[PDB]
C-alpha cells in the first residue's frame, strides 16, 4: 500500500492521475503536510525540494525534476541555449532570440535589426508582434516585467483548405532513469482564421493558443487536429509523411534540449527520486523545417488523450519505481 | 535511584507481583541474595534495590495500608522476606472504600508515618530521581491516601519525577458502586501531581483475560499477571544497560507534550496467561502488529478512535534491530493518520537482549493517545448517574466532605477530556 | 588553469588553482540573563508551595 | 607554534572527541600511555603537533582538552578507557544530573552551577600555552546539554577570550538513530544564541553518516561506534594542517579567511572519500580523479544535499596518500566540464588545495579498509541551507501547537525566546537566499 500527497489543485492532469491511483486499492492519498508520503504530486511555486528523501523507511518520488525551470522559462531557455556549447548560438531549430530588461542585450539586438534593414529582408519580431524595434522595446518597458525578443517566422506552413496557421503540441515524459518518453499522440492546435501577411495587428490569426481561438470549430473539433489527420494531409498534399517531414526533427530538438541539462537535473544518485510531464510547442515553416518555440513546466493535455496519458504516467513514472502485485510512447534512445 | 511506594489492597498485591517478577530477572532470591550469572543482572540494580551488609539486595519499597490484611498477605508470600521490615506502615481501622477516610482523616493520620520512611530511603540514594506508585482509583487507601502522599511528596520533592501505575475501576470487576466516586475525585489529584500515569484498566485486563486468554473466570490474580509482565516492561530500559542511555526524567518529557496531558496506554504482547506455557517464539512482525492492536492494551480504549501524541516501544530477546526497525517504520506509514504530524519523529524504538521469563522475545507499548479519553468518559457517565440524585454521598459528607468538591472533580475531569478532543482534531 | 602559491616541504604540498576570476554580550549582561531566569524558577516554585499550601 | 584547546560537550562530543584523539595518536605515534617514542625533543617543544598536546618532563603528551557532561555515564568510559593514562583528571568534567534533552535546563539551569568550573580547567590550559589561537568544540545540536550548555560556554569564551577564534563541530539531529523527540527546539535555540559567538561550524548529519556505514560499510545498523570512527577521520582530515607542516589553513584564523566570506554564513558542506569497507577482500585502490569526482556525489557528503542548486563561496581539497598537483589539476578539468560549479561573481571560481603525503591512518579493528590516497573537500555551498529549511519546518509543525514548550518555560526561559531564535533562523535562510539565487 503505497502513499501519495497532492499540492497543485488545478493540474488537470495530474488531478486524472491522483484518481487513477486510488482506483487501483494500493494507493492511498494522505493530507497536504503529511511527510509520510512515497509519491508527491507538487506545486508549480517554491516546491520544497530540499525536505524530500529524508524519511527514514520511505522511497519518495516527486512529479517535478528540481532545476528544469531553466528550460521552461522564455528569458532561461535563450540564455541555456546561448551559452550552451551542446547547442551553441549557431542553433539551427532555434529562432534568433535576445533578452531585454526593462529600463541585458539590447545593443545585440539593435545589431542584428540592422542587417535585416539594410539587406531589405523579413524584419518582423515578436515579444505583441511588429516589424519596428521601436514599437517593441516601448512596449516591453511599458509592461514591467522582463520580457525575450524573437524572430518571427514571416512563412510558416499553412493548412489547406482555410489557409491557416498552426502549431505542434508534444508531451514528454522523463522518467527517473531519464528515459525520455515521447507521447506518440500530438496536436496541431491550428488558427481557425486565414493566415494574414500584411496586418499583424490582428492577433486573432498569429497566435495559436486554444484560449484565443475560443470561426471556431469550422475545419475540425476545438480548433484542435491530430496525428492522423495531419499525416493524412502531408500525404496528399506534400507527398510526405509526418514521420519523415517533421517528427525526426521534433525527437532530435526533444533528445538535445533534455541531454544538454541532463547533468544539472539527473536524480541518478540523490536521496529522493524526480519525473516531469513537459510540453514541447513547435512551429513548421513552409520549407517543413521545424522551430522550438518554447517549452512548458506544467502543461495541460488534450481531452481526448487525457485518459491515455495520464495512465502511461502511472506506468512508467509511478509504477516503474512502485510496482503492483503495446507503449503509448516513443523512447528517444541517447 | 527510584523509591518505589504501594498503597492499599490493589497496589500492594500488583506491587509485591512487581517485585516478584523484577527479582527473578536480577537475580535475586527471596532470601535477598543475588544468583545470576550475567553482570548485566546487576548493572543498574541499584535503581530499585538498596545494597546491605552481606550479599542481600533489598527494595527500595515502601509498603502502606489502612488495614493490616494485604500486608500481612505480603510478608507471608514469596518474596515476602526481601522487604524491609521498618517499610511496612499500617494503620488498624481501613478505609471502607472511602476517598474521604483515606485522603482527609484515617490516613491523614498515618500519612506522617509514611513520610518518614519516604524521607529515610531518600536520605541514602547518591541520587534520586523520582517516585513510583502502585494502586487503584476505585477503593479508599490506594485512592485517598494514594494521592495524598503524592501531593505531599511533591512538596517536599517538588523536582522530582512521579510516576503512577492506576489500576481503574470498571462494573465488570467491581468491589462497590462508589469506584466512580472515588476515581473521579482521584484523576482530580493525577492530573496535577504526576509526570506519567499508566492507566491500567481492569475492563481491559478482564477482557482480555476472558476474550483473549480464554480464562472462563479470571480472578485478581489472573489480571495481576498481566499488570506484573506489563510493570517489569515498562521498566526494563531502566533495570538494565542497553543502546537507549534510559533516564527517567527523559521519558517523561518526550511523551507529555502538555504537563496535563499525561495518562499513558499500556500495552504488551505476546499475551500470556498464568503458567500456560506457549512454545512458538512470536516473528518480529508478529509482535509489531500485536502490540498496537487494540487487543492487546491494557487500558479499553480504541486507539483508533484517536490520534498518537507520541509512543514509546520496548522489544524484548534476541532479535534483528533492523527487523523492528523495518516493522516500527511500516505500522507508521501504512496508519500515518493515527499519529499527529505536528510531532515529526513521535514514534521511538529500543531493544533490550535480556527477554522476559518464560518468552524468548515479547515487546512493551507505552502510547499517549487522545483515544484515553473514552476511559475519563466512562468513568464521567458513571458518576453523574449517581451524583445527579447524589447517591451514595453520604459516606463522604460524614467524613467532612462537601457537594461542591465532587462538582469540581466531576468538572476538571471533563476539561481533560475536551483538553484531549483538543487535538484529536489538530 | 592556473597554479599559484605552490608551497613545498617534507610532509606535502600546497596550493591553488584558479579557474576564472570573480565579477558581542558582556559577563554582566550574561549573569543577568541567567540570574532572570532562576527568579522566574523560584517564582513558579513559590506559587506551587503556594497551590499547596491552600 | 601557536595550541589549540578542544572542547568536548554532552554525549556526542565526548564519544567523538574520543575518537578523534583515538586517532590523533595513532597518526602521530604516540602511544596509550601518553609516550611518543619519535619526539626527540623531550620535556617539551613546539612542532606541529604540539598544537594538539602539552609535554611533561617525564615525556608524557597529553592533550590539550576538556571533556564535560552534566552525566558522568559516558565520561566515566574514558576515565577507564583504553586511553585512560592519557587524559588527567582535571580534564574530565562530570555533573550529577543532565539536561534531558532540554536546552533551558542545560543552559539555564544546570548551566548556570558548572559554567565557572569549567571556565576555570580551562584556563588552566589556556595558562600552558605560549599563544592561543582558540577553541574546537563538539557537541549534539539535539542533546539539553550539547545544544543549552554549549551555547552558553560559547558567550562566555567570547568575553573571557574575545581574540580567539572558535571552531564547531555539531552533529545535525537525525530521527534514524535520535530517541528524543524535541531536538528540533535544541538545535534552532543553540544555532540562534551561538551563531554570533562561532567563526566556522562543520554540520554532520546523523542521517548521512548513518547511509554511508550502511551503504558503502555494508553495515546494516550501525551503531555510534561506528558513526564516530568515520566522523573522527573527516575530522582528522579537517585539523590535519593544523597539526602538520604545510602551508594551508595552518591556524584558525584561515579558515575563516578561506572558506567564509560572509559571517553569519559560516557553516562549510563537508564531503569526504573514499569509504571502503575493511572486510572487503577485493579493492579496485581509486585514483586522484575519481575520488576527487566523488566530493561531487551528495551520496558523500556529511549533509545530503544538491549543491548543483546552490553557489559556492569558497572550496577547499584536502588530499592525504599519493597524490601530486598534476593529477589534482587534470582531475579538477575534467570534473569542471562535467559537474554544474556554480561560484558567487564576487567570489573567484578556484580551489585552494592541500596535500599531506602519509595515507589516512584507520584504526586497527575498524570498518575502514587502508587506503592509497583520500579526501576531504570543504566547500561552502547555500545548497547546505535544505538543512536548516528541513529543520525549521519541524520546529514550525511543532511550535504551531507550543507543543513540550512548558518543559523549557519551566525552566526559567522565556517563550519569546522560541520565536526570537526562530526569526534569526529565519533571517538566515534568506541570506542564503540572497547569495544562493
Ligand atoms: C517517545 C519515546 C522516547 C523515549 N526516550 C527515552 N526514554 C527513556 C526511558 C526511560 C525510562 C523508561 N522506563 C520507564 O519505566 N520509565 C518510567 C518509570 C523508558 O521506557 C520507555 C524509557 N530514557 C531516555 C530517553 C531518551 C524512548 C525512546 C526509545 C524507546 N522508548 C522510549
Ligand atoms: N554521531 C553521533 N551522534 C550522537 C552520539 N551520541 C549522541 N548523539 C546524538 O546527539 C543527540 C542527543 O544529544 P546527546 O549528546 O545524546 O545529549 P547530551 O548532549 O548529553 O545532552 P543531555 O540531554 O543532557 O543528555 C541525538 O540526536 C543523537 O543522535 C554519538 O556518539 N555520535
Ligand atoms: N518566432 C515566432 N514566429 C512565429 N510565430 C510565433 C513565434 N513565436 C510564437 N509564435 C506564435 O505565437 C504564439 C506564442 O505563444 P507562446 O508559446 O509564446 O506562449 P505560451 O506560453 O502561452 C504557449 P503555452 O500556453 O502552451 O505555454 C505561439 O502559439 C505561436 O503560435
Ligand atoms: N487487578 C486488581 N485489581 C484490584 C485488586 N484488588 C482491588 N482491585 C481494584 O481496586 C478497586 C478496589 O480498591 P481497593 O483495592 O479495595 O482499595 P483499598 O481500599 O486501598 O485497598 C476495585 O475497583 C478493583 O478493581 C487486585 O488484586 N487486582
Ligand atoms: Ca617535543
Ligand atoms: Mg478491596
Ligand atoms: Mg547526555
Amino acid at each position: 500500500m503505497y502513499t501519495f500527497v497532492v499540492r497543485d489543485e488545478n493540474s488537470s492532469v495530474y488531478a486524472e492521475v491522483s484518481r487513477l491511483l486510488l482506483a487501483t486499492g494500493q494507493w492511498k492519498r494522505l493530507r497536504k503536510d503529511n511527510p509520510r508520503f512515497n509519491l508527491m504530486l507538487g506545486e508549480r511555486n517554491r516546491l520544497p525540494f530540499g525536505r524530500l528523501g529524508h524519511e527514514p523507511g520511505l522511497v519518495q518520488l516527486v512529479n517535478y525534476y528540481r532545476g528544469a525551470d531553466k528550460l521552461c522559462r522564455k528569458a532561461s531557455l535563450v540564455k541555456l541555449i546561448k551559452t550552451s556549447p551542446e547547442l551553441s548560438e549557431s542553433c539551427t531549430w532555434f529562432p534568433e532570440s535576445y533578452v531585454i530588461y526593462p529600463t541585458d542585450e539590447r545593443e545585440v539586438f539593435l545589431a542584428a535589426y540592422n542587417r535585416r534593414r539594410e539587406g531589405r529582408e523579413g524584419n518582423v519580431w515578436i515579444a505583441l508582434i511588429s516589424s519596428e524595434a521601436s514599437e517593441l522595446l516601448d512596449f516591453i518597458d511599458e509592461q514591467g516585467q522582463v520580457h525575450v525578443i524573437q524572430k518571427y517566422l514571416e512563412k510558416p506552413l499553412l493548412l489547406e483548405p482555410g489557409h491557416r496557421k498552426f502549431d505542434i503540441r508534444s508531451w514528454v515524459l522523463v522518467d527517473h532513469l531519464y528515459n525520455i518518453y515521447l507521447y506518440r499522440e500530438g496536436v496541431l492546435r491550428t488558427s481557425s482564421e486565414p493566415y494574414n501577411s500584411a496586418n499583424f495587428q490582428d492577433k486573432t490569426c498569429h497566435l495559436t493558443n486554444h484560449c484565443i481561438q475560443k470561426n471556431y470549430g469550422r475545419y475540425e473539433e476545438g480548433n484542435e487536429m491530430f496525428f492522423e489527420e495531419f499525416n493524412q494531409y502531408l500525404m496528399d498534399a506534400l507527398n510526405t509523411t509526418l514521420e519523415n517531414s517533421i517528427l525526426l526533427q521534433i525527437k532530435h530538438i526533444i533528445r538535445s534540449c533534455l541531454m544538454c541539462i541532463e547533468p544539472a537535473i539527473s536524480t541518478k544518485h540523490l536521496h529522493y527520486q524526480s519525473f516531469q510531464l513537459f510540453g514541447f510547442d513547435f512551429m513548421v515553416d513552409e520549407e517543413l523545417k521545424v522551430w522550438l518555440i518554447e517549452v512548458n513546466g506544467a502543461p495541460a493535455c488534450a481531452q481526448k488523450l487525457y485518459a491515455e496519458l495520464c495512465q502511461g504516467i502511472v506506468d512508467v513514472a509511478i509504477s516503474s519505481v512502485f510496482p503492483l502485485a503495446t507503449s503509448i510512447f516513443i523512447k528517444l534512445h541517447h | 535511584e527510584i523509591v518505589h511506594i504501594q498503597a492499599g489492597q490493589c497496589g500492594n498485591q500488583i506491587g509485591a507481583k512487581f517485585w516478584e517478577v523484577i527479582s527473578d530477572e536480577h537475580g535475586i532470591d527471596p532470601t535477598g541474595s543475588y544468583h545470576g550469572d550475567s553482570d548485566l543482572q546487576l548493572e543498574r540494580i541499584n535503581v530499585y534495590y538498596n545494597e546491605a551488609t552481606g550479599n542481600k539486595y533489598v527494595p527500595r519499597a515502601i509498603l502502606v495500608d489502612l488495614e493490616p490484611g494485604t500486608m500481612d498477605s505480603v510478608r507471608s508470600g514469596p518474596f515476602g522476606q526481601i522487604f524491609r521490615p521498618d517499610n511496612f506502615v499500617f494503620g488498624q481501622s481501613g478505609a471502607g472504600n472511602n476517598w474521604a477516610k483515606g485522603h482527609y482523616t484515617e490516613g491523614a493520620e498515618l500519612v506522617d508515618s509514611v513520610l518518614d520512611v519516604v524521607r529515610k530511603e531518600s536520605e541514602s540514594c547518591d541520587c534520586l530521581q523520582g517516585f513510583q506508585l502502585t494502586h487503584s482509583l476505585g477503593g479508599g487507601t490506594g485512592s485517598g491516601m494514594g494521592t495524598l502522599l503524592i501531593s505531599k511528596i511533591r512538596e517536599e520533592y517538588p523536582d522530582r519525577i512521579m510516576n503512577t501505575f492506576s489500576v481503574m475501576p470498571s462494573p465488570k470487576v467491581s468491589d462497590t458502586v462508589v469506584e466512580p466516586y472515588n476515581a473521579t475525585l482521584s484523576v482530580h489529584q493525577l492530573v496535577e501531581n504526576t509526570d506519567e500515569t499508566y492507566c491500567i484498566d481492569n475492563e481491559a485486563l478482564y477482557d482480555i483475560c476472558f476474550r483473549t486468554l480464554k480464562l472462563t473466570t479470571p480472578t485478581y490474580g489472573d489480571l495481576n499477571h498481566l499488570v506484573s509482565a506489563t510493570m517489569s516492561g515498562v521498566t526494563t530500559c531502566l533495570r538494565f544497560p542497553g543502546q537507549l542511555n534510559a533516564d527517567l526524567r527523559k521519558l517523561a518529557v518526550n511523551m507529555v507534550p502538555f504537563p496535563r496531558l499525561h495518562f499513558f496506554m499500556p500495552g504488551f504482547a505476546p499475551l500470556t496467561s498464568r503458567g500456560s506455557q506457549q512454545y512458538r517464539a512470536l516473528t518480529v512482525p508478529e509482535l509489531t502488529q500485536q502490540m498496537f492492536d487494540s487487543k492487546n492494551m491494557m487500558a479499553a480504549c480504541d486507539p483508533r478512535h484517536g490520534r498518537y501524541l507520541t509512543v514509546a516501544a520496548i522489544f524484548r530477546g534476541r532479535m534483528s534491530m533492523k527487523e523492528v526497525d523495518e516493522q516500527m517504520l511500516n505500522v507508521q506509514n501504512k496508519n500515518s493518520s493515527y499519529f499527529v504530524e505536528w510531532i515529526p519523529n513521535n514514534v521511538k524504538t529500543a531493544v533490550c537482549d535480556i527477554p522476559p521469563r518464560g518468552l524468548k522475545m515479547s515487546a512493551t507499548f507505552i502510547g499517549n493517545s487522545t483515544a484515553i479519553q473514552e476511559l475519563f468518559k466512562r468513568i464521567s457517565e458513571q458518576f453523574t448517574a449517581m451524583f445527579r440524585r447524589k447517591a451514595f454521598l453520604h459516606w463522604y459528607t460524614g467524613e467532612g466532605m462537601d457537594e461542591m468538591e465532587f462538582t469540581e472533580a466531576e468538572s476538571n475531569m471533563n476539561d481533560l477530556v475536551s483538553e484531549y478532543q483538543q487535538y484529536q482534531d489538530a | 588553469m592556473e597554479v599559484i602559491e605552490l608551497n613545498k616541504c617534507t610532509s606535502g604540498q600546497s596550493f591553488e588553482v584558479i579557474l576564472k576570476p570573480p565579477s558581542d554580550p558582556s559577563l554582566e549582561e550574561i549573569q543577568k540573563k541567567l540570574e532572570a531566569a532562576e527568579e522566574r524558577r523560584k517564582y513558579q516554585e513559590a506559587e506551587l508551595l503556594k497551590h499547596l499550601a491552600e | 607554534m601557536r595550541e589549540c584547546i578542544s572542547i568536548h560537550v554532552g554525549q556526542a562530543g565526548v564519544q567523538i572527541g574520543n575518537a578523534c584523539w583515538e586517532l590523533y595518536c595513532l597518526e602521530h605515534g604516540i602511544q596509550p600511555d601518553g609516550q611518543m617514542p619519535s619526539d626527540k625533543t623531550i620535556g617539551g617543544g613546539d612542532d606541529s603537533f604540539n598544537t594538539f598536546f602539552s609535554e611533561t618532563g617525564a615525556g608524557k603528551h597529553v592533550p590539550r582538552a576538556v571533556f564535560v557532561d552534566l552525566e558522568p555515564t559516558v565520561i566515566d568510559e574514558v576515565r577507564t578507557g583504553t586511553y585512560r593514562q592519557l587524559f588527567h583528571p582535571e580534564q574530565l568534567i562530570t555533573g550529577k544530573e543532565d539536561a534531558a534533552n532540554n536546552y533551558a535546563r542545560g543552559h539555564y539551569t544546570i548551566g548556570k552551577e558548572i559554567i565557572d568550573l569549567v571556565l576555570d580547567r580551562i584556563r588552566k590550559l589556556a595558562d600552558q600555552c605560549t599563544g592561543l589561537q582558540g577553541f574546537l568544540v563538539f557537541h549534539s545540536f539535539g542533546g539539553g546539554t550539547g545544544s543549552g550548555f554549549t551555547s552558553l560556554l560559547m558567550e562566555r569564551l567570547s568575553v573571557d577570550y574575545g581574540k580567539k577564534s572558535k571552531l564547531e563541530f555539531s552533529i545535525y539531529p537525525a530521527p534514524q538513530v535520535s530517541t528524543a523527540v524535541v531536538e528540533p527546539y535544541n538545535s534552532i535555540l543553540t544555532t540562534h544564541t551561538t551563531l554570533e559567538h562561532s567563526d566556522c561550524a562543520f554540520m554532520v548529519d546523523n542521517e548521512a553518516i548513518y547511509d554511508i556505514c550502511r551503504r558503502n560499510l555494508d553495515i546494516e545498523r550501525p551503531t555510534y561506534t561506528n558513526l564516530n570512527r568515520l566522523i573522527s577521520q573527516i575530522v582528522s582530515s579537517i585539523t590535519a594542517s593544523l597539526r602538520f607542516d604545510g602551508a594551508l589553513n595552518v591556524d584558525l584564523t584561515e579558515f575563516q579567511t578561506n572558506l567564509v566570506p560572509y559571517p553569519r554564513i559560516h557553516f562549510p558542506l563537508a564531503t569526504y572519500a573514499p569509504v571502503i569497507s575493511a572486510e572487503k577482500a577485493y579493492h579496485e585502490q581509486l585514483s586522484v580523479a575519481e575520488i576527487t569526482n566523488a566530493c561531487f556525489e551528495p551520496a558523500n557528503q556529511m549533509v545530503k544535499c544538491d549543491p548543483r542548486h546552490g553557489k559556492y563561496m569558497a572550496c577547499c581539497l584536502l588530499y592525504r596518500g599519493d597524490v601530486v598537483p598534476k593529477d589534482v589539476n587534470a582531475a579538477i578539468a575534467t570534473i569542471k566540464t562535467k559537474r554544474s560549479i556554480q561560484f558567487v561573481d564576487w567570489c573567484p571560481t578556484g580551489f585552494k588545495v592541500g596535500i599531506n603525503y602519509q595515507p589516512p591512518t584507520v584504526v586497527p579493528g575498524g570498518d575502514l579498509a587502508k587506503v592509497q590516497r583520500a579526501v576531504c573537500m570543504l566547500s561552502n555551498t547555500t545548497a547546505i541551507a535544505e538543512a536548516w529549511a528541513r529543520l525549521d519546518h519541524k520546529f514550525d509543525l511543532m511550535y504551531a501547537k507550543r507543543a513540550f514548550v512548558h518543559w523549557y518555560v519551566g525552566e526559567g526561559m522565556e517563550e519569546g525566546e522560541f520565536s526570537e531564535a526562530r526569526e534569526d533562523m529565519a533571517a538566515l535562510e534568506k541570506d542564503y537566499e540572497e547569495v544562493g539565487v
